[PDB]
RNA sequence: UUGUGGUAGACGAGCGUUGUAUUGGAGUUGAAGUCAAAGCGUGAGCAUUGGUGGAUCCAAUACAAGUGAGAAUGCCGGCA
RNA sequence: UUCUCGCAGUCAGACAGUGGGGGAUAAGCUUCAUUGUCAAGAGGGGAAGAGCCCAGAUCAUUAAAUAAGGUCCCCAAAAUA
RNA sequence: GCGAAACAGUACCGUGAGGGAAAGGUGAAAAGAACCCAGAGAUGGGAGUGAAAUAGAUUCUGAAACCAUAUGCCUACAACGUGUCAGAGCACAUUAAUGUGUGAUGGCGUGCGUUUUGAAGUAUGAGCCGGCGAGUUAUGAUAGCAAGCGUUAGUUAACCA
């Protein structure tokens, strides 16, 4: 701002006998070397408040309209048992998935270590946890699978 | 045509060189060299020498004819200068300025080359409008 | 975050100042004198669209009266004759240009009598 | 021949295949329309808008006039307020004015 | 004194265009080259009276 | 919604910034007038005055 | 739309005219001359093309001074000096230069343009009787 | 129908600057910066092509302003 | 035009006219009430004529006739008695 | 962006406290202009390298502002914010568009913002453009508007995840 600029400032000339602009200091908020009065500070809140009732309602409606999405088929321990840590089998799946255009989220709650080891070699592979998700990313993946064992679990939080 | 010599940063007042160049434009080799030599100025002799050098370049290097060449262009346009302080009376001061120019000379054999640029512009506008109309067929 | 405004302002002022051209000397290579020229032209066009109708109508009336006095009648009596009788539908410019047509205006001369 | 017709808000004297511009009137281009607001029918004048000398005309084209970009402002003030108005125009001609 | 305005290009040209140069006298040499001004010694010595001077 | 179809739900009200515009108003006027106390940096005045 | 009024241009045709009616007051003669040299009597009139007429005047100094204006009529013509005004007598301009009086009257009854002074040049009025345009067959008229 | 004289002053709705969150498309058979022109719109704007030019951009939806520049004898480069 | 909301701009106006006061009953002077104007809103004309006549002006037309006023010419338009 | 990429608190300005800027983009690559031309050389020009020297070293794009020029117009009796609306004359035939540009001459026509009852003003300040420049961030309340909520609705604090 004006008063937080390093460098001495003073009147470089006389008040009268000077038909130029009169300034009480060298820098002003019309200079190209500093002094602008209005600017950002590292404290802008940008804080929106979301109610718990509203949060649960949003979770429920986003889950319910994701149920009708293109990727809604259920998952279980089976593919985790069949898959290995190799991306070889993961890209074989991608070849057989036929859904390379979709950024499908491998949303799991069992945390099968093969998924965390693999799933970063292509522009569509991404695995995250189930209990730590947001509606923006949930509806943003444009497709993602769901777990069969978490039906009542997701019902509990509504 | 040929025998062109661009001379940027020729330290001299442009208040006088452009006028004399304009007077000189439109003359042959010798009938201009003699009058440049018959000058009390400090530039005309050097201009005549530069013209001789440029004619030598045109005839020898480019293999030109040098049979109808005349002064096609002489002008002394803006040139970067040196501007520093200078003392004055009553304790005041001013800014002294020693100026320069951008000397450039061009020659022409035929009285033409004022219309060859016109033909080039006609070709450019014709090809521009041809692109425009092939775009129009794409509408 | 620093917002770019170098080229964008150049394009904006180039669009703003385009309307100024064709003036004496240099009244179009600047901003304020260009605004002066543009606003003077705009007000000139505005006053033309407002009042050229009355200007042309007055010119036609003057010329038509000159023609009438050439034929031997004033505009007052001619328009009175056209109004109180001789219901005829014709405009002043067309009335004054009908003279160029051979005997078409003379027809009006013998028909415009009350 | 010659005939003064009324169309839009302007009059025009028309001859064989006379091409001229008139005010737009929400009409198609190319239609053969017979106007009854006509006079000066072959050196004849009619108070009741003399008719039976039919004038069949064909619209040459339509279009929009040059932009009326009015800047409504007050002197000694900026007050810039620009808006581009357009008055549509109509080019037409008579076909043969079968009387 | 000074005014309250500037002098544009046109006023200067009306002052400058009338400062344009003019022609000069001339004297073709009757015995040599190096065409010279009138009433002036040619730049190749041999002058009317005699080679009153030199070429350089 | 999505990042290419986020139609508004009609919650955005007009924002007034006093230092912008000439054909949009709020120029030199700035919604305050220019004379007296109102033509200086005399804003944020105590309501008890 | 617009009738697109176009002016009749590029034509050189004016007749020659003469008048000998000195004796009547300045005003009517001056306004008639202004109308004649202005183009107020054309069915096909053009302001930016040849419209003014060519009138030569013979014996224009026979005008008499009417009413009580005898020792009263004077004109102002001030040269930029100290008391440079000239006050010429009306009762004496009749026998003296009188064509220039008609020149001044018509020039005062004309719209101030370059065309006005050119119309003034297009008038040949003189006090005498021997002139040059009488050989061009000037059509005699009066008050046009 | 009232209609549109209208300053400050009150009321409403849009375009645009880049950047972001992105689905899409465009780049040595050229992306942009650059300037010319006998278009398009209702307005903030879209430009169409060409060329200097040489590797990154463009359309659309949502958000951020240091977001729209003629006056501060505004800073200031260049230049009269 | 009655009622609630709030953003305003406003107590430094002038003028045309009437009744006024101070004033020579001058004031391009001041202060009241009082009808309007500009201010907050323009044209023509009055020689240019801020409070003057028509006065109320989305735009476009080279369409009709009017209002005040003007009609010997220019600056338009008129003569008859 | 740290005054401080660019040899920065440097050069520099004051005794002394103190003040104090600017300065990156060659070519993928020097393969940096060998040989020759005029000259005293700088230099410019060929020649050659090279994708090209609007690639040749003040080598990343290279504009506005400015400096000048002639091509088509017309203009040296000339009283004009110098243009409008008409329109001669002249050159071209298009972003096909009431063709495009220039313009013999005529009706008409005191620049800009300011507080100003009122300035074209003999008040005010400005030549020009380039960049840049003024209603702001947090906190608390009120009001409008948009959304939820329900029949103690909701929100959390701290702290933890």
């Amino acid at each position: 701002t004006k008063g937080e600029v390093r460098g001495g400032g003073k009147k470089p000339y006389k008040q009268k006998h000077t038909g130029k602009a009169r300034q009480g200091s060298t820098r002003n908020p019309h200079f190209v070397g500093g002094g602008i009065v209005f600017g950002p500070k590292p404290n802008r809140n940008y804080s929106l408040k979301l109610n718990k009732k509203a949060h649960t309602a949003a979770l429920h409606t986003v889950w319910s309209e994701k149920l009708a999405s293109d990727n809604t088929h259920l998952v279980d321990q089976n593919l985790f048992n069949k898959t290995e840590g190799k991306t070889k089998v993961m890209m074989q799946f991608l070849k057989s998935a036929k859904l390379l255009d979709k950024n499908v989220l491998f949303v799991v709650n069992t945390l099968n270590t093969n998924l965390e080891q693999s799933t970063s070699n292509i522009k569509n592979v991404q695995v995250k946890h189930l209990d730590k998700v947001s509606v923006r990313d949930l509806m943003l993946a444009n497709a993602l699978l769901v777990e069969k064992e978490v039906l009542k679990a997701l019902e509990g939080k509504f | 045509m040929i025998a062109f010599a661009k001379q940027f940063r020729v330290r001299i007042s442009p208040q006088k060189a452009r006028l004399v160049c304009q007077l000189i434009v439109g003359k042959k080799t010798a009938d201009a060299q003699n009058i440049l030599s018959n000058t009390p100025k400090k530039a005309a002799t050097l201009i005549a020498k530069l013209l001789n050098s440029a004619i030598a370049n045109a005839t020898n290097n480019h293999g030109m004819n040098g049979d109808a060449l005349y002064v096609f262009e002489c002008v002394a346009n803006q040139g970067p200068s040196m501007k520093r302080t200078i003392p004055r009376a009553k304790g005041s001061s001013n800014m002294i300025t020693k100026r320069s120019s951008n000397l450039v000379v061009k020659l022409s054999d035929n009285p033409n080359e004022r219309q060859e640029l016109i033909k080039q512009q006609k070709a450019l506008v014709k090809k521009r409008v041809e692109g425009q109309q092939k775009a129009k067929m794409a509408r | 975050m620093r917002i770019k405004g170098g080229k964008q302002t150049r394009v904006r002022r180039k669009k703003w100042l385009k309307q100024a051209s064709g003036s004496f000397g240099t009244r179009h290579a600047s901003y304020k004198v260009a605004k002066q020229t543009v606003i003077q032209a705009a007000k000139y066009a505005y006053r033309d669209r407002r009042n050229k109708k009355r200007d042309f109508r007055s010119l036609w009336i003057l010329r038509l009266n000159a023609a009438l006095r050439e034929q031997g009648m004033t505009y007052s009596v001619f328009i009175n004759l056209l109004k109180k009788h001789n219901i005829e539908i014709n405009r002043k410019v067309l009335s004054e240009l009908a003279i160029k047509e051979p005997s078409k205006f003379n027809l009006i001369v013998q028909k415009v009598k009350s | 021949m010659h005939a003064i017709v009324v169309c839009g808000s302007k009059q025009y004297l028309v001859h064989e295949n006379d091409t001229f511009f008139v005010e737009k009137l929400e009409a198609p281009v190319g239609k053969e329309i017979q106007l009854d607001k006509v006079l000066m029918l072959d050196e004849k004048i009619g108070a009741p808008y003399l008719e039976k000398a039919r004038v069949v005309c064909v619209v040459e084209k339509h279009g929009l006039q040059r932009k009326v970009n009015v800047i409504k402002h007050i002197s000694q003030k900026h007050h810039l307020k620009k808006y581009g108005h357009r008055q549509p125009y109509t080019k037409l001609k008579v076909v043969r004015f079968v009387h | 004194a000074v005014q309250q305005r500037r002098s544009s290009k046109h006023r200067r040209d009306k002052r400058r265009s009338h400062d344009a140069l003019t022609a000069q006298a001339l004297s073709v040499c009757q015995k040599c080259g190096k065409k010279k001004l009138f009433h002036r010694v040619c730049s190749c010595g041999m002058y009317g009276d005699l080679r009153v001077k030199k070429a350089y | 919604l999505n990042q290419l179809k986020s139609v508004p739900k009609a919650r955005n009200h007009k924002t007034k910034t006093l230092g912008r515009g000439h054909g949009s108003g709020l120029g030199k006027t700035s919604g305050r007038g220019q004379k007296g106390q109102k033509a200086r940096k005399s804003g944020l005045t105590r309501p008890g005055f | 739309k617009t009738s697109m009024l176009t002016k009749e241009q590029a034509n050189k045709r004016r007749q020659w005219y003469i008048v000998d009616a000195a004796g009547l007051v300045l005003g009517k003669l001056a306004v008639k001359a202004a109308d004649l040299i202005r183009g107020k009597n054309k069915v096909d009139f053009t302001p930016n093309q040849d419209c003014g007429d060519y009138l030569i005047i013979i014996n224009s100094d026979q005008v008499v001074l009417t009413g009580n204006k005898k020792e009263n009529e004077f004109w102002y013509h001030h040269s930029q000096y100290i008391g440079g005004i000239k006050k010429v007598s009306g009762r004496d301009m009749l026998k003296k230069q009188s064509d220039k009086l008609v020149y001044n009257a018509v020039k005062g009854m004309l719209p101030d343009n370059r065309l006005s002074r050119r119309w003034i040049t297009k008038v040949h009025v003189f006090k005498g009787d021997k002139h040059n345009m009488e050989a061009q067959k000037p059509t005699t008229l009066n008050w046009s």
